[PDB]
Order: structure tokens, then C-alpha cells, then sequence
RNA sequence: CAAACGUGCUACAAUGGCCAAUACAAACAGUCGCCAGCUUGUAAAAGUGAGCAAAUCUGUAAAGUUGGUCUCAGUUCGGAUUGAGGGCUGCAAUUCGUCCUCAUGAAGUCGGAAUCACUAGUAAUCGCGAAUCAGCUAUGUCGCGGUGAAUACGUUCUCG
RNA sequence: GGUACACGAAAAACCUUACCUAGACUUGACAUCCUUGGCAAAAUUAUGGAAACAUAAUGGAGGUUAACCGAGUGACAGGU
């Protein structure tokens, strides 16, 4: 059957909130929703060679912060800090000139157990005309080789270019989805390939949070 | 299925008179949740009950209830299809229920007036053996002695 | 010594509580850092919307979740402030999520 | 014809009671949130993504 | 024996005067002002 | 139903081709899709060509039909029998 | 020395306050005659169950306060409150009223309506055909 | 719109209709808003006009209690339909907004074959609030409280 | 059918609107890429207008083109 979002199931009771800010009337409520979606989407759709694993906003009256965590920041920095200026001029159109924009590109420490890059490298892979069976098996096994726990993988789609869809799951581990204490990050990507629309889901769990708490606690940044 | 019969709402206590069924007639009489327009017509029919026999109205409400009390109960058994009703003996609590059931079911379809009138018109005719519920348990006391073969078999 | 603001009412509202907790305890401990009596911390009701939404996209309108936000209220008025209060004031940085109503 | 609706919403009209209120992540016309301007299947994507602060799942 | 007339007339005049009156008064607001998120008065 | 201070309701577009219209004799048939517009004493003794939807369909004013709607008396739709399903 | 109770039922409060007296209890409630702030039924000794199978001769003056609900609630909260300010004097007395169940909460509250139902657990009317 | 079905509302009534006085909630919402009070109006409402960016100000609680009247009738039941006069929103109310006032007073007196929901603060029922919304016969939807029942012997039958 | 029928639709007078009848438009009301300039779009008042839209007006924030305002221009935009 139907199963709730894993990553909205556990919102504000483990989990905190990717953009954290007050407006001041439901009309800049609405404008403040919408700008960082577009800017969200940014940094992920195009800028994707880089594994850029999770942006947080924040805002106040006139001042607006970005906090980018990515595996490879030399794309984003460019050549003698080059890409990185061209993308902040990107940022202050979207969002506007009269603000100011407080970039704070951070590296990342244990960059597998992400569930964002992952499922991006399983996209690339089936893109690439790479056998589903093939590309899968390394990813599992490099992933899980980097010493975390049990990970989720469902691939729906026209598989393998075929004209009846299908869906191959794959799960190598306790995977306890009802338990809300447990870490479990979900991402989920579309893979464009030339037969249609491939969907890619990827649990991964990262162990037992025993710290009560809505996290404010550094989450796969930390180096093993 | 159920194999289990859990805590049955027991409540017994009464004020005015002292008798679990005055609240039992009570909430039969309820409707619409009101307690208080269900309770003044029970005590104004009390109350009328004074005027005219004479005499003190839980005695003979308990007189006429007693009179209704039924004995039989024609339940419903399978035979090839339909039913050829068993006599069962009914337990004592459900036989004062189906009797007070009757009672107020009866009073609200009186040629009289507002109910008051009404009700204490049915326990009136009731405490003399003579009236509707008397028929009604007359009619399903007569039934049962017809069908008193099928008695033995019940399930 | 001087104070330049009699009857200070600082008004805390935010969408999450335990930041509004820790807020609350880091501005009683500089305040009483200070020269400043406390009214005290006080709890006001917490402001609930919630909204329901259809979780299908077509049809079957009797399978609708529900969200909540709660809008967590504290209020805390300072009696006398003066400038070694009001200066020491200035460096607290208030975590976004905590939204601060100063009336005077 | 969708994004024309879009763009129609957006330029003023020459009436006041001509305006009405479009999602603007999509452009879906009803069923629209006046306190987010989203309507109600763009604003399960956001909340069940934490971009939108303090909304939670609800219990009751 | 009017037979109508004069009580409509009299709306319909009402009506004209209110068409010739029209001023281009086009507005759209009402109440002003008061509208910040404050801060702690400098940071 | 419609307020007193507000009154009556025409387009002024009608209202200024029925003055031009009444000080000219020779009357032809004034084609105006303002159904919403209400009759006026001074439109008495004109034609109109109302738009149903359709077409423009002709009606002429009397010193009777003042104060209704100019949409009012014509049509929209069309409905005078239906055919037996089986 | 005087007795302090508060007594809750259907998201309604009470303070019931108990005081020794010897000139007639003198039940009140919000300063007003009960009898006029509650229906004349069983419910004005609904109130009094406790003070009754026990006794009301020590005359204990009355000082009610109830702020919320409605009038049975009101009654089960100040039941409440009188039962736990009576948990104050004498402690054979206070015990003779659990022989009854009249010093427990009744955690019966209001359902909450839930979406595509009519009320709390029920449903539309169902069409097979 | 000759018709048929589904889901709800209103009823066929003195457990009630009408009139007067009057007691007791919770939750939510509010600055193009909530709108107190005052003046006018048979009323919908208009004008004046504070107060409230809100545990502060505003959004009349109704069932319930008492008193009066109606005396079982197609009625002081029931409100449909229709005519006229008004109020509000809006450029704009005929197609096709709703409210008030007056006028009229269809059917219907417990509903065939057959069916639905339900195991306590629950049925039944009485109000209150919010969403989308300039306005809207939403009687819809999502919520909140007031009163508050009956029954479960048993699995032989019935559906899964 | 259960699992459609106070369902999508948490508000169809205009708008919504995707439908019909008409009056108008064609790298288009919206977008990028390219050669090329910016010394505007608005809003509003006139006249003709059912209104689209035309002919005339205050020629407009700004910032020298930032964004947009355009020309030229074919790949194309667009489809509820
Ligand atoms: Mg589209
Ligand atoms: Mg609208
Ligand atoms: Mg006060
Ligand atoms: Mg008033
Ligand atoms: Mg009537
Ligand atoms: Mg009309
Ligand atoms: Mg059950
Ligand atoms: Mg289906
Ligand atoms: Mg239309
Ligand atoms: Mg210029
Ligand atoms: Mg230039
Ligand atoms: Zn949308």
C-alpha cells in the first residue's frame, strides 16, 4: 500500500527544517516560500557534478543566508574563486539586489551515507545507459562498505527501456520504518533517460539517535 | 465470537423513591438526550398518579410493572430455512428491560394527551391486568404454549 | 545611574519551543548579569493553526491528513534597564526561529 | 493552456473583482492557500520537505 | 392610474445622476501602517 | 434587490447612442450586446438588437417595458421537447 | 482550619472550599443559591451523594467556585472538589467514600471529530448497489 | 428538464409552536479585519465611532430553567411556491448572488419491497469557530464544546 | 460495485473556464540563444469603440544598461 514520506513523517520531532525563517504578513509569506524553492532547485538540477547533498535557508527582515554542504566545493569555487561569484550574482537576481546574500559553502565530512548524492549517482548511471543490475551492485556494496547501515533501493520505471514498467527493490539490512528515533534519510531523484522517466528511492540509515532533541546537531557532516 | 462480557454499565441508586427502575423508565422515556423533560414527566405523572387512586405511586408502579413482567421469550433457531421459535427462559435482568420497553412504547401511543396523562393512563390500565402491554405480553405468553414443541432444540 | 526605559515588555513568540526555552534562559542570565529584576518567564497560550489537505490528487476525498504549526508564546517584562543593561543587550543574537515583540 | 492562465493571473486586471489567486509554484487556480499562496498538493511536497518552519504532522 | 412610471422615473433619475457623478476614485486599501517584524532595537 | 442611493445601471454606451439615436428620426435597429443595461424612460420608442449568445435578436421598447433588465426579454437557451431514451 | 478541594470534570474546574460550621451547611455555589444555578432535579444531589452516605450534620459551610462547563459537569467537578477537600478531615471519613468509586477521576472527555466522518468513529450512510 | 438514483436539510408537531425573562462552554479567528457603544430604521442594514496586531478589544451561545398562550386541527403544525417593497457585495445581480419585510400557504398526519450507522462522555441532539471567499439556499467540509442515552444472552444463521 | 455519485471543486454572475457564438493577433500575451541599440514599460486622460485594439497626449521608476525596453533574427515558444 501507500507509505507516508519518511522524511516528512519525522519532521519536527527528530528531524529539523530546511529553511528557518519568520515573515512578517501571509503576502511575504508567500514570496519567501516560493524564492528559496527556486533557489533550492537551482543548486540541484543544474551545478549537479558536484553531489551537493543539502541546502539551508535563512532569513530575517532584510538579510538572507545560505548554507551549502556539497562533497566536491572546487565546482562551486571554480578557478581562482571564479564559478563562485557568477553563482552569487545567480542568487542575488532571484531573490533581489536590495537584500544581502551571506553564501557559507561548506565541505562535508562522510559524503556516502547522504541519500541525496547517492540516488544523484544512481540517476547518472542508469542516464548512462549502464545496466540497472551493475550499476546498483556497486553503489550497495561501496556504500555500504563505508560502514553505515542497511540501504533502500527502488527503481520504478520503464526498466531497461521496456514498454511494461516494472520496480526492483533491493534492501540489505534491518530497515525499521516505523521506528521515528531511528536516523533515516530519504531523497528521491528522476532519472531522464531516453525511454521515458525513471524513479529512484534511497532509504539509508545512519544508526539510533538516543539525543532527545530537534536535532541543532551537526547531522552526515561529521568525519567517521 | 466475542466470548466476552465486559463491565455492563451498573448504576442502581435513586433519590425520590429509592428504586433502580424509576431511572431505568427514565432514560426509556429519554429522547433526544433531555434528562430533566424525561425526569418532570415521570414525577408529574407520579404526581397525578396521587390524585386520583389514592395511593403511593412506587407501589403501584411496582404492582403494574411486576404485572407486565413476561415469562417466555420465542428467540430465532434455523430449520431448513426461517424459524420454528424456542421458548427460552428470559434472565431477570432483560425481563424487567423488555418490560419497561414495553411499557413507555405503548404509553406514547395513547388516544390521550401530553404524555404525563398518558403514561400514567398506560401503568393505570396495567396495575388492573387489563391494557396494551398486558395484550402484548398476553399475545407472546399464548404464542410460546403453541410453540411449545420446538422448545427442547434451541442451538 | 539612570533608567530611560521604564516597564519593559519583552514579548517572545517562535514556531519551535525548545529554542524559545534556551532563548529565554541565555536572556534571564545575562539580564541578571546585570542590574535588573525579573518579573519572571511566564508561559502564555501557544497559538495552534492547523490545516487539512487532501493527500490524493483526483479522487477519494475522504483520505485527507492534517498539519499543525504552533505559534509558542513567552512573555518576560523587565521593570528598570538602564545603559549597563541595555548595552550588554545588544550582543545576544537571537536564533531566527525566535521572534521578538519589544514594546517599550 | 496553462501557463497563459499564469501569466494572465499575474498582470492587473481593469477590474478589482477580475484578480483571483493562483498557486505560484504551479499553476493550479483552485483549491489555493491564501496563507501560503500554494495550493494544496504544492504544499505537501514543501511540508513533507521542511522548507516551510514549525509545520509539523499533526496528532491531536 | 399612474400605471408605473413615476416611482421607477425617480430611481432612474437617481440612477443617471449616480452614472453622470462617476468619479475615478479607484483605490484599494484601507487601514496603514504598522507592519515590522522589530529587532532588538539595534542589534 | 439593487440599492436606492446606487439606482439604475446603464453602460453609457448605450445611453449615449440613445440620445444620438432619439434626436435622429430614422430609427434603425441599435445593435448592443449591454443586455445588463435597465430601461430608461428616454430609450421608449427605440429597437434593440440584444445579443442571446448566438445572435442579436430584436426588441422593441413601449412605454410598458421600462424598468427591466434590456437582457431580460430575450433568451439563452432553448428547450420544447424531449425524445423518449428508449 | 479550613479544607481546599479542586475538582475537574468535562473541561471544568472547581474550588471547593471547606470550612467548619455548626449553624447549617448552607451549600452555596458562585454566591448563588444552588437551586437556582442548577436544574431541580437529582443533579443538585448529585452534588451531595458523598455528603450524604457519610453525613452533613457537621454542617460544613460550602464556598464553590466552578469556571467552565456546563451544569453536570460543574456538578461532577464540585462532587470532585467537595471529595477531595473532604480527603483533608478525618481519615476513616475520606477512605468510606472509594467503598463507591467517588474520589477518582472519570476520564470520560469528548471525542475528537476525525476527517471523513460524521463524528468522532462514525460514517456515512452506505450505498452497495 | 417528460424523467431515475445517491448523499444531506426541512418536516408531518403539544418530548411541540409562539412570546417574555434568564443561567452555563470550549476551540478558533481578527488591521482592505474583528467591530463594542451611540443614533436612525417593522428588519436586513446605514452613519458616527472608540478598543484590539491581540490570555487585554471584538466575534450576542443554543439546547437548558421559570412564566403566559395555543388544545390535536392539515392547525398558532409545515414551510414550499409565488407577488411586491427594501439592505449588502460588486464595473455589473435578467440568464445566474444572497439577506430582510410584507402577501400566499404545495406536499406531508411516520413513509412499501429493502436497507445504513453505531459498544460512552458514544447514539440522538444543541449551538460555536475556521478554511477557500468582494458576495454566495455550503443544509457541504474540517474542527470545538452543552445535554446525553439503550443494548451485547450467544455464534445456529448472514457478510467479509 | 465494494474502492464513482455534498467526488476532483477549501466557493462557476464577470474572472475562474478548459466549452459555444462572435470581434481581433502571428518567432506571437510568456522564454532562451544569438548581431545590435537603448534617451522605457506602466498607469491615466481623449476619440472611435461590446470590449479586444487603434490612432493623440503627462513621456516618465530608473541607470546608461543593471533588470528590462527594445530592433534584426531563425532555431523555435505554445497545446487543460
Ligand atoms: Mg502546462
Ligand atoms: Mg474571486
Ligand atoms: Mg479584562
Ligand atoms: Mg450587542
Ligand atoms: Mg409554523
Ligand atoms: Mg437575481
Ligand atoms: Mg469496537
Ligand atoms: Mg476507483
Ligand atoms: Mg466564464
Ligand atoms: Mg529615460
Ligand atoms: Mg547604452
Ligand atoms: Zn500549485
Amino acid at each position: 500500500g501507500q507509505k507516508v514520506n519518511s522524511n516528512g513523517l519525522r519532521f519536527g520531532i527528530n528531524k529539523n527544517w530546511i529553511s528557518r525563517w519568520t515573515a512578517n504578513s501571509h503576502a511575504q509569506t508567500a514570496k519567501w516560500l516560493i524564492e528559496d524553492e527556486k533557489i533550492r532547485n537551482l543548486f540541484f538540477v543544474n551545478y549537479r557534478n558536484a553531489q551537493v547533498s543539502n541546502v539551508e535557508i535563512e532569513r530575517t527582515q532584510a538579510t538572507v543566508d545560505v548554507f551549502v554542504y556539497a562533497a566536491q566545493p572546487a565546482f562551486l569555487i571554480g578557478s581562482e574563486n571564479k564559478n563562485i561569484q557568477k553563482i552569487t550574482k545567480q542568487i542575488k537576481q532571484i531573490i533581489g539586489r536590495t537584500t544581502n546574500l551571506d553564501l557559507t559553502i561548506n565541505e562535508i565530512g562522510s559524503p556516502m551515507l547522504s541519500a541525496r548524492i547517492i540516488a544523484r549517482d544512481l540517476a547518472n548511471a542508469i542516464e548512462a545507459r549502464v545496466p540497472l543490475r551493475t550499476a546498483m551492485r556497486q553503489s550497495l556494496i561501496k556504500v555500504l562498505k563505508a560502514g553505515a547501515n542497511g540501504i533502500k533501493v527502488l527503481v520504478s520505471g520503464r526498466l531497461n527501456g521496456a514498454e511494461i514498467a516494472r520496480d526492483k527493490m533491493y534492501i540489505e539490512g534491518n530497515m525499521p520504518l516505523s521506528t521515528l528515533r531511528a536516523d533515516i534519510d530519504y531523497a528521491l531523484e528522476k532519472a531522464q533517460t531516453t525511454y521515458g522517466v525513471i524513479g529512484v528511492k534511497v532509504w539509508i540509515n545512519r544508526g539510533m539517535i538516543y539525543t532527545k532533541g530537534l536535532n541543532r546537531t551537526p547531522a552526515h557532516i561529521l568525519h567517521p | 465470537m466475542r466470548k466476552n462480557r465486559a463491565p455492563k454499565r451498573t448504576v442502581l441508586p435513586d433519590p425520590v423513591f429509592n428504586n433502580t427502575l424509576v431511572t431505568r423508565i427514565i432514560n426509556v422515556i429519554m429522547e433526544d438526550g433531555k434528562k430533566g423533560l424525561a425526569q418532570r414527566i415521570l414525577y408529574g405523572a407520579f404526581d397525578l398518579i396521587e390524585q386520583r387512586t389514592k395511593e403511593k405511586p412506587l407501589t403501584v408502579f411496582e404492582r403494574a410493572v411486576g404485572n407486565v413482567m413476561p415469562r417466555l421469550e420465542l428467540r430465532v433457531r434455523r430449520i431448513a430455512g426461517s424459524n420454528y421459535q424456542v421458548p427460552t427462559e428470559v434472565p431477570q435482568d432483560r425481563k424487567i428491560a423488555l418490560a419497561l420497553r414495553w411499557i413507555a412504547m405503548f404509553a406514547r401511543k395513547r388516544h390521550e394527551k401530553t404524555m404525563l396523562e398518558k403514561i400514567a393512563n398506560e401503568i393505570i390500565d396495567a396495575s388492573n391486568n387489563t391494557g396494551a402491554a398486558i395484550k402484548k405480553k398476553d399475545d407472546t405468553h399464548k404464542m410460546a404454549e403453541a410453540n411449545k414443541a420446538f422448545a427442547h432444540m434451541r442451538w | 545611574n539612570a533608567v530611560k526605559y521604564p516597564e519593559l515588555k519583552i514579548k517572545l513568540e517562535s514556531y519551535d519551543s525548545t529554542l524559545l526555552d534556551l532563548t529565554t534562559k541565555k536572556i534571564v542570565e545575562v539580564v541578571k548579569g546585570v542590574d535588573v529584576k525579573i518579573k519572571g518567564p511566564l508561559p502564555l497560550p501557544t497559538k495552534k493553526e492547523v490545516i487539512t489537505i487532501i493527500r490524493s490528487p483526483h479522487v477519494d476525498k475522504a483520505s485527507r491528513e492534517q498539519f499543525e504549526k504552533n505559534r509558542h508564546k513567552r512573555l518576560m517584562i523587565l521593570v528598570d534597564v538602564n545603559q549597563g543593561a541595555i548595552d550588554s543587550l545588544k550582543r545576544i543574537k537571537i536564533p531566527v526561529g525566535v521572534t521578538l515583540r519589544f514594546s517599550k | 493552456a496553462k501557463k497563459s492562465l499564469k501569466v494572465k493571473q499575474t498582470r492587473i486586471p481593469k477590474f478589482a473583482v477580475r484578480a483571483y489567486t493562483r498557486c505560484q509554484r504551479c499553476g493550479r487556480a483552485r483549491a489555493v492557500l491564501s496563507h501560503f499562496g500554494v495550493c494544496r498538493l504544492c504544499f505537501r511536497e514543501l511540508a513533507y520537505a521542511g522548507a516551510i518552519p514549525g509545520v509539523k504532522k499533526a496528532s491531536w | 392610474v399612474h400605471g408605473r412610471a413615476e416611482k421607477l422615473s425617480g430611481k432612474f433619475n437617481a440612477g443617471k445622476a449616480f452614472l453622470e457623478n462617476k468619479t475615478p476614485k479607484k483605490a484599494k486599501g484601507k487601514t496603514e501602517e504598522y507592519t515590522k517584524h522589530r529587532s532588538l532595537n539595534e542589534l | 434587490s439593487r440599492s436606492a442611493k446606487k439606482g439604475a445601471f446603464v453602460d453609457a454606451h448605450l445611453l449615449k447612442k440613445v440620445i444620438d439615436m432619439n434626436k435622429q428620426e430614422k430609427k434603425r435597429p441599435i445593435k448592443t450586446w449591454s443586455r445588463r443595461s435597465t430601461i430608461f424612460p428616454e430609450f421608449v420608442g427605440n429597437t434593440f438588437a440584444v445579443h442571446n449568445g448566438k445572435t442579436f435578436i430584436n426588441v422593441y421598447v413601449t412605454d410598458d417595458m421600462v424598468g427591466h433588465k434590456l437582457g431580460e426579454f430575450s433568451p439563452t437557451r432553448n428547450f420544447k421537447q424531449h425524445t423518449a431514451n428508449r | 482550619q479550613s479544607y481546599y478541594g479542586l475538582g475537574r470534570r468535562k473541561s471544568s474546574s472547581a474550588k471547593v472550599y471547606l470550612t467548619p460550621t455548626q449553624d447549617k451547611g448552607k451549600i452555596t455555589v458562585n454566591r448563588r443559591d444552588p437551586s437556582e444555578y442548577f436544574p431541580n432535579k437529582l443533579v443538585i444531589q448529585d452534588m451531595e451523594q458523598p455528603l450524604d452516605l457519610t453525613d452533613l450534620k457537621k454542617n460544613f459551610d460550602i464556598n464553590v467556585v466552578v469556571k467552565g462547563g456546563g451544569f453536570t459537569g460543574q456538578a461532577g467537578a464540585i462532587r470532585l472538589g467537595i471529595v477531595r477537600a473532604l480527603l483533608q478531615f478525618n481519615p476513616e471519613l475520606k477512605k468510606i467514600l472509594k467503598s463507591k468509586k467517588l474520589t477518582t477521576r472519570d476520564k470520560r472527555v469528548k471525542e475528537r471529530k476525525k476527517f471523513g466522518l460524521y463524528g468522532a468513529r462514525r460514517a456515512p450512510q452506505f450505498t452497495k448497489r
